[PDB]
């Protein structure tokens, strides 16, 4: 390979390449970051821990003029893999992350392109904070998100923005997180409804701040309430109107308030059987506490 | 079905002389083709790959060159480790293999005149029932040599068998012996015998014979 | 970003980033350590530990990485990766779990004059002593002591951030707010040593209510 | 890392030759090398016979294609040869090679090969012959400034016979010449050493033909 | 002037800690092994993972880094970072949660006449499956396996050390005074065997390991005091539904059916313990 | 040793491990990979996460990575660190929540031919959808698909080392038994980018559970509380007791619930068999 | 990180870390004399004893010593005769009685 270990040579070596530096001509100018994710597949929600756990794949899009070759001068060479220690990065993070891993899982490779087009696809299982709303549980719907900003770069060097696909030469930005309908495979209790994105701008927050800029990639996820109904409302709801028999239970009998209070206990069973399996938030009473 | 040539089918030369084998492809094989080099006894070692790049610690000397129907192996200076056969191998883009008739490098050195012995049949191969008569072609350089036999001066062919040596490490010549062999009775029936060389060295064709 | 290479290049040449900046000896660094809560994740009564996520805000002057605007194309700024420069070595004394240190070093912003910004994520679990005599319908009062490990107070000076609250900053669209625990107050203050070896400290104190709506349903 | 030919010396006419290649501190299960035979004979130099890769995919020489099977053993990390009606033309020394493949990509074309042997083994000679195992027949050859004189060893089979003289106490000038195959199907050569003629009358001149397979052992005095 | 200082110039100024201590490729390294147990910290049966604290004793012989007190002011040892000089690469095998290496790495000590002494401490989590005919009144049988992660038999091999008596440790060493059993988990053996397999010519180069068989007995006090008791005594209750009277007010079904759910309770109970 | 120390101070003097391993860029590197099925950890049927103990093993050739042993005193295999030398980024498509690539970079053993044989282990987690129809008589199918994250077939080309996963090495499992497993190379070419066919190997395991754990623990329990239900029919009502009988029954099975919970897969993907089973018993006692 | 320390190990470790494995500054003074105060999460083996439990009294113990320096090398001394508890927090479920380093 003696073609592309002299562009490398050419590229780093000859020309003094910088990782440290933004691909700038000048410090006032930004750099465009183009953003997409792909949903892998969706881990968990943990209700009690308020935690969402998903495998996302961040495309990562940019130009860097420095990493810039004639393909005919290098033997056509279109395309380089290089490690993204090796090359300036977007340092984008997870800023709603409740864990403490902000950063991305796999750091790939980057594809840089004879044009100065910088790829870059790291996979990343992230945890973030989902503030459940418990009030229809288990009918209930959550609204989760994954916030991804800079803190290295504020608005003033970078300026994010959604990837733009094209169609019939017509272009338009992607709004929404990308899913394969093939390769994905559905959560065995969440059912994805709707799935936007959108780059957030703070007009309150100054340029140099953090907090201008972030793209918000949104999850509406509603329960499948199948296992909740089989195995507790079913059985809670049917033992909870057993207790009407015993106007119809003879006085003779002497067995009327053992059967109510039996019933009592049994309610009292499965209440802590709940109680284990939401947190204890005073937003609302959920519907099976209710 | 692409057929191989080489040449020289033997190459004479010494040390520190530029050598040339050349490699001749029936149809057009573009750059398909290898060129090996097989010391006495050993496996091949594959010196050029793609007719014309060196195998990692190949000695820089060997180089290669081709890009079509014809090609060449060349040695810029020889070394006394460089003495060997070496073969062309064409490949394609299925493993389908053919190689080169092979192409032997001797050291070169001064030009000999053989000493020519005729042995007859011993008396104990004689009360066996055949005849074996054997003539010695000792120390002569190069390996052109023709040798024939004639019986009361009549030629013969077709049964006489040609045995020879490698090159002598030191004086580096060569040593040959030709046997006829015959029933007993055709050896009682013709009188004289003789064999015959003929060598580059030799002014005129050099003669040894017998009666018995 | 050529004369941002020619700056740093300038600037980093016989730099020590293991040295603290005193231009004489017995010069102190003066450190303004702020706090911003950006969620209150958990307070564990079983372990005792309080679990947040915050922003550290701390600011000093190192005058080594000060230089002229003009002379460097109008630069008055700067963001350099933190362990480039001298850090003040700024940890949370009274954790639970054994972590110190912050969750991502990210950047510092340099400003011409030589001072420097730093606002690194953590994600902290500090020891919180639990009074258990109200429980449920009990409020809590967990500290974040924040000092430096190794310098003394004559060396590097704390003190609290402002610019003047003396408080825990709580950003109002985007707080996630607790579900079981509501903030009562949230002051920050600056303790001097008792009575060299003698070191400051800023301890950012959370005063929580719990909401016991969940033990009031189900007990 | 190696690797190690096997298989009989010798195969009658009309059986079948068959031969195993074996892999030293490696695995047949590579998708980047083929697995082939070349044998080496000196009337017909180099040439290639079979290969085979790690899925069973075989090709063939188009010459010996009907008579040759190439066949794996991937538990053993092995892989075998078989000639069947195997004649005097295929006495030979066989080696196993590992075909070395490389691959290129083509735009719009997809894959293409490029190859080269770069592994070979150390080379199995097989001899095809219906003879026997039979000993030497030694006749001397008496001489005639400088004679010559040697030994005739005729009607033998199989090889090596070693020939000394003196019971190696004459070296000089001594020189044996290759075994010829005979159209009997048995071996012949001779060892002659040149000496002065002066020497003839008074000088013991004897040969030490030693035969392994027959165990046969002549010492016969060269003298006029 | 600290001599230890010319010393370590003198034996790593040109050294290869990537190469084998061999004069040759073919010669084999040979390692003196022991496996001294601390703590058997668990044994988790829904996991059937055994976590134990170690510490393992590795000597060889290193020619290149060979000295003599004489030349070196009666230095005896030199401890380096274990980093520094070659290391045979012991790993346990059979570790379930993906850490092969050891938990500390010390320093080695280098003797002189070219001794390596090499002793870090480990804590390891093993796989030990858990035979549940009998539980709790069962013995398991974990394996420790050793082996070289990178070197073949041919390459390096082991043997086990000696006491200062000459016999064969070969087993699991136990400082008597220092040990502290596990609450649950009494060690009644603990033999080890240096296996050699893979020595056939088709199976390629041999292999080598070290198996140490932890053959140790659970105490069932818990189990006896807290469950089996009770639970005893409970489903012999029904046998006193027998004597109770046959009329309205004898309550034997109430005694016999309430029973069972007593025992309902203890099999919720026992579901938090039993293996999986 | 000097020969190898002297031999790898000459490969990498000028080595580059970004550069891929060939001699021209149009050349495409060949991997053959094979996996080896150590241990299967753990199935979660809640998160629907495999878990579990392999061996990658891949074996390339490095064309700026050979030499003669003659020159090197007979040196023909040496090891060296996988951090030094380019390596094929493996990943795992279908990874849940564990490592994506590998993390343990042990040596590679590195032959005088160029031939590199590189087998780390790793823990992998993948994601495996649940079929709880049958539960427990449920039988999975759980693939493990790996590929080149970032190297496409037109410069990476990888093949399995055999049609099925080695599992010479397996250890027993106590709750699943692997009735079949088979690996299949897949490429896929996208109509946008016809010239750079995306390759992969997927192998999948055919798991049939073990069900006597549930059998003893669930479903025994479950049909004493169904059998005993019907005897209630038989007490006389004088006795004043068939009240306690059945509500006591509906207790036990009240209580039971927690170890149905706590057992079961919490999941809706399906009602499983054995929670039919508990539904039935509940609504008839 | 720089300079040579001590490698001090707890030898009764049960699942911890056996060394310091947080790399604090040391302070040097000009007359080479270092401290250095690192912290750590030691957890120890104990032989707990259960008999009286809750009205339970338990002794427990923190082995420390250098793993590769033996007392011809290296000397290790307590600073006191007991360990420091005057920065000890308050336990909720434990009182320590007695201390004391030998
Ligand atoms: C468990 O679940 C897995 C899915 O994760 C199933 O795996 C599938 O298994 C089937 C075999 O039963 C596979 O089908 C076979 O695919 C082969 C490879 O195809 C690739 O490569 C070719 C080029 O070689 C491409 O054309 C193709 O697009 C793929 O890229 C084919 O070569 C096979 O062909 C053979 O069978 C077909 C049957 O229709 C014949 O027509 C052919 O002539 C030939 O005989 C075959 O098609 C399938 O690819 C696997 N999919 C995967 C791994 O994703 C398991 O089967 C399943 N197990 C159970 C028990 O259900
Ligand atoms: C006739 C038979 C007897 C009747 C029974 C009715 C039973 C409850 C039905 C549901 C009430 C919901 C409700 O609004 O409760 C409120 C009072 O909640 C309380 O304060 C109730 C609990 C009191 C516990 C004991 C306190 C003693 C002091 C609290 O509501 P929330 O938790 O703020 O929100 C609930 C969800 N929502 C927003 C959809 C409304
Ligand atoms: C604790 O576990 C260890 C490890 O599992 C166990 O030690 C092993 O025991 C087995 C036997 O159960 C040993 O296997 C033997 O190996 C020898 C060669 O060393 C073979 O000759 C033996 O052959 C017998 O078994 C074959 C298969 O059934 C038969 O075909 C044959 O005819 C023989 O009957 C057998 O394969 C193994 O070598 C040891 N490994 C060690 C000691 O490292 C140990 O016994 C267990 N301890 C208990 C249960 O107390
Ligand atoms: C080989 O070299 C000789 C000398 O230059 C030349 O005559 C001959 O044509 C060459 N052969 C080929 C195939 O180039
Ligand atoms: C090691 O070197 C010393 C001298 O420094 C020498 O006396 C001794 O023989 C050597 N030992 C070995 C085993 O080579």
């Amino acid at each position: 390979l003696n073609e592309e270990e002299r562009l490398i040579r050419h590229l780093f070596q000859e020309k003094g390449y910088n990782k440290e530096l933004r691909p700038v001509a000048h410090k006032e100018e930004s750099v465009d970051v183009a953003l997409a994710l792909t949903l892998s597949n969706l881990i968990s929600l943990k209700e009690v821990e308020e935690t969402l756990t998903t495998n996302v794949w961040i495309e990562h899009g940019w130009t860097d003029n420095r990493l810039k070759w004639n393909a005919e001068e290098f033997g056509n060479i279109s395309v380089l893999r290089l490690p993204p220690d090796m090359v300036w990065l977007p340092e984008i993070v997870l800023e709603n992350n409740n864990d403490g891993s902000f950063q991305i899982s796999y750091s790939c490779n980057v594809l840089v392109y004879h044009y100065g087009f910088v790829y870059w696809l790291p996979p990343a299982i992230f945890r973030s904070s989902c503030p459940i709303s418990v009030t229809y549980f288990p009918f209930d719907w959550q609204n989760c998100s994954l916030k991804f900003s800079s803190l290295k770069y504020t608005a003033k060097e970078i300026t994010l923005s959604l990837k733009q696909d094209a169609k019939e030469n017509r272009t338009y930005p992607v709004e929404w997180i990308i899913i394969d309908p093939e390769g994905f495979t559905e959560n065995g209790e969440w059912e994805i409804v709707h799935r936007p994105a959108r780059v957030n701008v703070d007009p309150r927050a100054p340029l140099d701040s953090p907090s201008r800029q972030d793209i918000t990639f949104y999850l509406i996820i509603r329960r499948k309430p199948l296992f909740y109904i089989i195995n507790i409302l079913v059985p809670c709801v049917l033992i909870s109107f057993m207790v009407n028999l015993v106007f119809y239970l003879p006085a003779d009998s002497g067995e009327k308030t053992s059967v109510a209070i039996s019933v009592l206990l049994a309610q009292s069973v499965f209440l802590l059987l709940i109680s284990k399996r939401l947190p204890a938030t005073s937003m609302a009473i959920p519907l099976i506490g209710k | 079905d692409i057929q191989m040539t080489q040449s020289p089918s033997l190459l004479p030369a010494s040390v520190g002389e530029r050598v040339t084998i050349t490699c001749q492809a029936s149809q057009d094989i573009n750059n398909y083709l290898n060129w090996y080099q097989q010391k006495p006894g050993k496996a091949p070692k594959l010196l050029i790959y793609d007719a014309s790049k060196l195998e990692t610690g190949v000695p820089s000397r060997f180089s290669g060159s081709g890009s079509g129907t014809d090609f060449n192996l060349t040695i810029s200076s020889l070394q006394p480790e460089d003495f060997a056969t070496y073969y062309c191998h064409q490949y394609g883009n299925l493993p389908v293999h053919t190689f080169g008739q092979g192409t032997k490098v001797e050291i070169k050195r001064t030009v000999a005149a053989p000493s020519v012995f005729i042995f007859p049949p011993s008396d104990e191969q004689l009360k066996s029932g055949t005849a074996s008569v054997v003539c010695l072609l000792n120390n002569f350089y190069p390996r052109e040599a023709k040798v024939q036999w004639k019986v009361d001066n009549a030629l013969q062919s077709g049964n006489s068998q040609e045995s020879v040596t490698e090159q002598d490490s030191k004086d580096s010549t060569y040593s040959l012996s030709s046997t006829l062999t015959l029933s007993k009775a055709d050896y009682e029936k013709h009188k004289v015998y003789a064999c015959e060389v003929t060598h580059q060295g030799l002014s005129s064709p050099v003669t040894k014979s017998f009666n018995r | 970003s050529e004369a941002e290479g020619r700056l740093r290049e300038k600037l980093f040449s016989g730099y020590d980033s293991s040295v603290r900046p005193a231009r004489e000896v017995g010069d102190r660094v003066r450190v303004s350590v702020g706090l911003i809560l950006a969620q209150l994740i958990s307070l564990n009564e079983k372990d005792e530990e309080m679990s947040t996520k915050v922003y550290l805000d701390l600011e000093w002057t190192d005058y080594r990485l000060s230089w002229d605007p003009a002379e460097h194309d109008g630069i008055d700024s700067l963001r350099i990766t933190a362990e480039s420069v001298w850090l003040p070595d700024v940890v949370l004394l009274n954790n639970n779990d054994g972590n110190f240190d912050v969750a991502l070093d990210i950047s510092v912003v340099v400003s011409s004059d030589g001072s420097v910004r730093w606002q690194p994520p953590g994600i902290y679990r500090s020891s919180c002593s639990i009074q258990v005599t109200y429980f449920p319908f009990d409020w809590q009062n967990c500290t974040m002591v924040f000092s430096s490990y190794s310098y003394d107070s004559s060396e590097v000076s704390l003190q609290t951030g402002l610019g003047g609250h003396q408080e825990i900053h709580i950003h109002e669209g985007t707080f996630i707010e607790n579900g079981q625990w509501e903030i009562i107050h949230k002051p920050s203050r600056l303790i001097q040593p008792p009575g060299e070896g003698q070191r400051q400290e800023v301890i950012f104190y959370l005063i929580i209510r719990r909401k016991p709506l969940f033990y009031l349903v189900n007990v | 890392v190696q690797l190690q030919e096997s298989g009989p010396g010798l195969v009658k006419p009309s059986e079948t030759l068959s031969l195993t290649c074996t892999l030293s501190d490696g695995s047949i299960s590579v998708s980047t090398y083929y697995w082939g035979w070349v044998r080496q004979s000196p009337e017909k130099g180099l040439e290639w016979i079979a290969s085979i890769y790690y899925t069973g995919d075989s090709y063939y020489n188009p010459s010996l294609k009907s008579r040759v099977t190439i066949s794996l053993d991937k538990s053993k990390n092995q892989f075998s040869l078989r000639l069947r009606s195997v004649t005097a033309a295929d006495t030979a020394v066989y080696f196993c090679a590992r075909d070395h493949r490389r691959s290129f990509w083509g735009s719009g074309s997809g894959y293409n090969y490029r190859y080269y042997f770069d592994m070979w083994g150390q080379g199995t000679l097989v001899t095809v012959s219906s003879a026997s195992t039979k000993g030497p027949s030694v006749f001397p050859l008496a001489p005639s400034g400088t004679a010559a004189l040697g030994c005739l060893v005729k009607d033998y089979f199989p090889e090596p016979v070693t020939v000394s003289w003196n019971s190696g106490a004459l070296t000089s000038g001594v020189h044996t010449f290759p075994a010829v195959l005979q159209s009997s199907g048995l071996y012949s050569l001779s060892s002659v050493v040149t000496v002065p003629s002066s020497s003839l009358g008074t000088q013991t001149y004897i040969c030490n033909v030693n035969h392994k397979p027959s165990n046969t052992k002549v010492d016969k005095k060269v003298e006029p | 002037k600290n001599e230890e200082l010319r010393l370590y110039h003198h034996l790593f100024n040109n050294y290869d800690p990537g190469s084998r201590p061999v004069r040759e490729p073919e010669d084999t390294v040979t390692i003196s092994l022991k496996v001294t147990l601390t703590n058997l910290i668990s044994l988790n049966e829904k996991e059937e993972t055994l976590t134990t604290s170690v510490w393992i004793g590795i000597d060889w012989q290193d020619y290149r880094l060979n000295y003599s007190k004489d030349d070196f002011g009666g230095i005896e040892t030199l401890r380096v970072p274990s980093e520094l000089v070659w290391l045979p690469e012991i790993v346990l095998e059979n570790n379930i949660d993906g850490q092969f290496g050891v938990a500390y790495d010390a320093n080695v000590l280098v003797y002189e006449g070219g001794s390596v002494t090499w002793l870090p401490p480990a804590i390891y989590r093993s796989v030990c499956a858990v035979e549940v005919t009998y539980f709790p009144f069962d013995w398991q049988n974990c394996s420790l396996i050793f082996r070289s992660q990178t070197y073949n038999a041919e390459e390096v091999e082991f043997t086990f050390a000696v006491d200062n008596d000459g016999k064969t440790i070969n087993k699991i060493d136990i400082d008597t005074e220092a040990y502290t059993e596990n609450g649950e988990w009494a060690i009644d053996f603990c033999p080890g065997v240096i296996r050699r397999h893979h020595g056939g010519a088709t199976d390629g180069p041999g292999e080598t390991d070290v198996i140490y068989s932890l053959i140790i007995r659970r105490k069932p006090l818990f189990y006896v005091i807290n469950i089996i008791v009770p639970c005893v005594l409970i489903s012999g209750l029904v046998l006193l539904a027998y004597f109770l009277p046959a009329q309205a007010g004898g309550q034997k079904c109430t005694v016999s059916i309430n029973v069972l759910l007593a025992q309902t309770v203890f099999l919720f109970l026992i579901a938090q313990k039993i293996p999986e | 040793s000097e020969h190898e120390t002297r031999l790898v101070a000459k490969l990498f003097k000028d080595y580059s491990s970004v550069v891929r391993p060939v001699e021209d860029h149009r050349q495409v590197v060949e991997v053959t990979v094979g996996l080896q099925l150590i241990q299967l950890i753990n199935v979660d049927e809640v998160n629907q996460i495999v878990t579990t103990n392999v061996r990658l093993k891949q074996q390339w050739v490095d064309y700026n990575l050979k030499w003669n042993p003659d020159d090197y005193g007979g040196v023909k295999k040496i090891h060296i660190p996988s951090e030094k030398i380019w390596r094929p980024d493996l990943v795992l498509y279908n990874n849940a929540d564990g490592d994506f690539a590998i993390v343990k970079f042990t040596k590679v053993l590195l032959q005088y031919t160029g031939h590199i044989t590189w087998t780390p282990p790793a823990i992998f987690k993948s994601y495996c959808e649940i079929i709880v129809t049958h539960f427990p008589f449920d039988e999975q199918n759980c693939s493990m698909k790996l590929g080149t994250w970032t190297y496409d077939g037109s410069v990476v080309a990888i093949n399995p080392e055999s049609d099925q996963p080695d599992l010479s090495n397996f250890m027993e499992s106590g709750e699943w038994v692997i009735k079949e497993s088979r690996g299949w190379k897949h490429s896929v070419t996208y109509s946008c980018c016809p010239d750079t066919p995306y390759l992969d190997i997927t192998y999948h395991f055919v798991m049939q559970r073990l069900p006597l754990y549930f059998i003893v623990n669930v479903i025994i329990p479950c049909l004493l509380f169904s059998f005993l239900t019907g005897l209630v029919f038989y007490l006389p009502t004088d006795s004043g007791e068939k009240m306690t009988l059945s509500i006591s029954v509906l207790l036990s099975l009240t209580v039971f619930l927690l170890v149905i919970v706590e057992l079961i897969p919490s999941t809706s993907s399906a009602v499983p068999l054995i929670g039919k089973y508990m539904l039935f018993t509940m609504v008839f006692v």
